[PDB]
């Protein structure tokens, strides 16, 4: 993935709390994100095939 | 003699104030640590955190000032002359 710094959108906003930390959640959530994207691709290709 | 009692009273009052100072100083420090951390997490939590914080301080400084009182009782109205 390419990383895309979007915006600031962080003023008096409250910081999140991560358990156990940030990177463990990130590295256990990334493959789930790729799987979600593959699922969306399969669904879109199915609807397209029916069209 | 009499001065021996006076000296004992001065040393005892000193010890009482020293204990009070250590207790109050470190207690307020360890409470303000949590206060600052909470205000660093959520700014608009400040007005809230001032309720438990000052409760804690109300306890901590209590032990201090009680000692202060007794220190006076040791130094000025020494029980045994």
């Amino acid at each position: 993935m390419v990383v895309e710094y979007v915006e600031e959108d962080i003023g008096p906003r409250t910081l999140y709390s991560f358990e156990p930390d940030a990177t463990m959640l990130f590295e256990s959530l990334l493959p789930r994100y790729l799987t979600t994207r593959v699922y969306a691709a399969l669904l879109e290709s199915a609807a397209s095939e029916l069209a | 003699m009499d001065p021996t009692i006076a000296a004992g009273a001065l040393i005892g009052g000193g010890l009482i104030m020293a204990g009070g100072a250590i207790g109050a100083g470190i207690g307020d420090g360890v409470a303000g640590n949590a206060l600052i951390s909470g205000v660093a997490r959520q700014p608009e939590a400040q007005g809230r955190l001032f309720t438990p914080f000052f409760i804690t301080v109300g306890l901590v400084e209590a032990a201090y000032f009680i000692n202060l009182a007794f220190m006076a009782l040791f130094v000025f109205a020494t029980p045994v002359k």
